[PDB]
RNA sequence: GCGGGGAAAGGAAACAUCUUAGUACCCGCAGGAAGGGAAGCCAACAGGGACCCCCUGAGUAGGGGCGACCGAAAGGGGGAUAGCCCAAACCAAAUCCUCGCGGGACAACCGUGGGGAGAUGUGGGGCUUGGGCCCGGGCAACCGCCGGCGGGCGGUAGCCGAA
RNA sequence: CUCGGCUUAGUUUUGCCGGGGGAACGCGCCGGCCACUGGCCGGCAAGGCUAAGCACGUCCCGAGUCCGAUAGCGCACUAGUA
RNA sequence: UCGUUGCGGGUCCGCUUACCCGCCGCAAGGCGGGGACAGCGGCAGGCGGGCUGUUCGGCUGGGGCGGCACA
RNA sequence: GGCUGACUGGGCCCUUGAACGCAAGGGGCCCAGGCGGGAAACCGGGGCCUAGAGAACGCUCGUGCCCCCACCAGUGGGGGCC
């Protein structure tokens, strides 16, 4: 069984310190050297890395340990490499178009902002959610017709 | 310091002066020229071979003019809420840069837009300079840059079998190397 | 740290602004079989970054400029570079002959003499005339290297 | 699916800001999906770690004739998982395309010759675990190109099937 | 940075387009919900690509507390036909 | 008013290459005139039913005029 | 003749609004602080009594050793409660 990184939840000011763990993207660097690979090495043996990670966690080197001993003694099969398999980029047409040159990516707002908070993304995920009456647009007015009964239950 | 950081200086402030008394006598050229025109060498060297162009078969570098100002909003004819009447200060989401993209682009039918930068401003036109290649040329379709337009393919047994053949080998050496010291 | 805007006030009838003096045909002749002799025998560069790198390491002896490059700010950096390092300079009027005597199946906009084996004393002489230029046209001397 | 242009009716128990709605509709451009995607990020002195999509956070923060109404993000749980290049520093034509011929699984590629691109820089190198530069040691070097030969499996007709 | 405009929850604080102005360079530059100052923290814009996992239904296969010829698609039929 | 808007001379004078206007020429370019004005873009004030959207309350010996018996 | 109670901080009740929901405004009875008139009692929270009266948003003013503004501190500025 390939072993899975845990990390630290960020502890926010909301939490007021109550704080738990959860699966980190990948192994961190500082916690590879301490088991002799670096980020080939260890994606080639198939283990995933995430290189952004500068904390160290005995608990994930100790995974590590143990799972690295099996390997190297021949009693657990390693996965596939972490690594890209395929390489698939198809033709572009019409990329001026489209508004995919560098222009085009700036009067989107991909440059100075996340795609989730450019105006057309906004446009894009407010339509599916009446489409489909999603979440709260399943109800128009819904916080307008809480905010009222609210007042005449709680009064 | 390559040539190149010295080319950008007359886009600086320390030969801005020299520079718009260049531009002055060879806007009067460009003005009478057509609106969109093949060129030979682009106009800023060291920008254009920022945004990928080279000197390969394939590649063209076309200089667009265009009018500058916000674009023709229309006056609507019908009944509309006043919001909705005015015309003084609307424009386009679209800049002129990605205008003057299309624009080059119809010119040249089935070339693929790589970039464009602008160049010069006077009272009336804005120019800029527009990389196209030809994705169809065999000189593009192997480049490491131009490859991501004009498309790529590698074949799974290629990057899975070399990958695979790279785990057999780190293995059999991270025993006899890595295996003591984990163990230890 | 000379400003362009000074180095560059007056400029020559029928020529690109990077051109400060004109250069007669025998001179310009001179300084191109010169280049050719180094390159046969001594050292030299070609091609407009090769030679500006040299300027600014100081192996230049001799840095000849075309006066034919389409776009002139490719290659008018390289006499406030040259004057700034004091390394004497000639212009030549056609890239295509420039890039002949450098050896290249291209033209060159710039090329550099980096050692003149057996041009030596004509590398020496050509610098006083487009010295005597120099002079003519209110400019200081830059001096054999 | 992507980019641009872009209403009104109706609602607000009138109506103009507003909403309807960046919708209907129009113009342009792609793919079998598209777009997005690899920190000039989020956080708060504790740490996460590209992207998209699903559940939630949440009708919360906030916007608004603070009216009608509109309305996130971070964070958490999942699906899936993958990282790389161009330019520049440094070297300077060591480069690439095409065709003829000889060879070479019908390929790539090798030799030879003509032509074209290329010093306004082809190519090498470099890609945050920054790099270039200088020095020393080691290979489990590394990175790319072709898809021939063999095998297996599935699809595009069918066949056998008890009393 | 400033002015006009469209847009955004973005509010002295979203993004963008247009007019005018307009840097610096790794000893530098950018962000931390008004601005500036100091500290601290996080990063390196203005160049390009990227499988998987997600939308759809001309079409194909299967299912149905669906309809049953005034129903069900406009069309069970020489129906987008006369 | 900001930009286009430049070159000389002492805010004013001049100049032409910008720009504009016409003539000739396929074009290349030439001729004449104006001229850094004009025209054009942005911003700002004025006139602006030329055009767009709307509002033009209620009671009431029917409506309207009146009145406010509307607080 | 002497003064400013046309007072500061609060509560309860009546009417507007009958029995019977429901603004603003108005009136009454008081508690505390500090005053004026008077020997004292007592009275004074405008006019002898019943009329002269105005939500939300916004702005402004007064008030508090007052609260908040996004990692921390400071300056300017902004917001909040009465
Ligand atoms: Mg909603
Ligand atoms: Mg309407
Ligand atoms: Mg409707
Ligand atoms: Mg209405
Ligand atoms: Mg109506
Ligand atoms: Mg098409
Ligand atoms: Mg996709
Ligand atoms: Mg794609
Ligand atoms: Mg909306
Ligand atoms: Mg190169
Ligand atoms: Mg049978
Ligand atoms: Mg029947
Ligand atoms: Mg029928
Ligand atoms: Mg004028
Ligand atoms: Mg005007
Ligand atoms: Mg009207
Ligand atoms: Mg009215
Ligand atoms: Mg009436
Ligand atoms: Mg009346
Ligand atoms: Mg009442
Ligand atoms: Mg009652
Ligand atoms: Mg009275
Ligand atoms: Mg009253
Ligand atoms: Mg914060």
């Amino acid at each position: 069984m390939i072993p899975k990184p845990v990390v630290q939840v960020p502890r926010s000011i909301k939490s007021g310190g109550v704080t738990k763990w959860k699966e980190g993207r990948g192994f961190s660097l500082g916690e590879l050297k301490e088991v002799g690979l670096n980020a080939e090495q260890a994606r080639l043996l198939g283990l995933p890395v995430d290189t952004r990670r500068d904390s160290v966690w005995p608990q994930n080197v100790e995974a590590l340990r143990k799972w690295l001993i099996e390997v190297l003694e021949g009693k657990a099969t390693p996965p596939e490499p972490t690594l890209p398999k395929v390489v698939k980029v198809k033709r572009k047409r019409g990329r001026a178009f489209r508004g995919l040159t560098s222009a085009g990516r700036r009067s989107r707002g991909l440059i100075s902002t996340r795609f989730r908070e450019t105006h057309n993304y906004k446009f894009k995920k407010k339509a599916k959610e009446r489409r489909l009456k999603k979440r709260h647009e399943a109800t128009k007015g819904l916080g307008n017709v809480l905010r009222i009964s609210r007042i005449i239950n709680e009064s | 310091p390559s040539a190149y950081q010295y080319m950008a200086m007359w886009y600086r402030k320390v030969g801005r002066e020299v520079h718009e008394r260049l531009m002055r006598s060879v806007l009067i050229k460009w003005r009478k020229e057509p609106a969109i025109v093949r060129v030979e060498r682009p106009f800023r060297l060291e920008r254009a071979r920022k945004l990928g162009y080279k000197p390969k078969q394939g590649v063209v570098v076309a200089r667009v003019r265009l009018i500058r100002g916000p674009f023709n909003r229309r006056r609507p004819d019908s009944g509309r809420r006043p919001k909705r009447m005015g015309v003084y200060g609307i424009t386009a989401w679209k800049s002129w840069r990605q205008v003057a993209e299309e624009r080059a682009a119809r010119k040249f039918p089935g070339l693929e837009v790589l970039n464009s930068y602008w160049v010069a401003d006077d009272g009336i036109y804005r120019y800029f300079e527009v990389i196209l290649i030809d994705c169809n040329q065999p000189t593009i379709q192997r480049d490491p840059l131009y490859s991501g337009i004009c498309g790529r393919e590698v074949p799974r047994r290629r990057l899975a079998r070399r990958l695979r053949e790279r785990q057999r080998k780190l293995i059999e050496h991270l025993k006899k190397t890595l295996l003591p010291k984990l163990k230890g | 740290t000379i400003d362009p805007k000074t180095f560059y006030a007056n400029p020559l009838p029928g020529k690109p602004f990077y051109v400060r003096f004109e250069v007669p045909s025998d001179v310009a002749e001179k300084a191109l079989e010169i280049l050719s002799i180094a390159r046969q025998t001594g050292k030299i560069k070609k091609g407009t970054n090769e030679t500006t790198k040299a300027v600014e390491r100081g192996l230049a002896k001799l840095v000849l400029i075309a006066e034919d490059v389409d776009p002139p700010e490719v290659v008018a950096h390289l006499p406030l570079l040259c004057e700034e390092k004091k390394v004497p300079y000639v212009y030549v009027p056609s890239k295509e002959k420039l890039g002949k005597a450098a050896g290249i199946n291209v033209a060159a906009a710039a090329a550099v003499v980096i050692e003149a084996g057996q041009a030596a004393g004509e590398l020496e002489a050509l610098v006083n005339k487009i010295n005597e230029i120099r002079a003519k046209h209110g400019l200081n001397a830059i001096p054999v290297r």
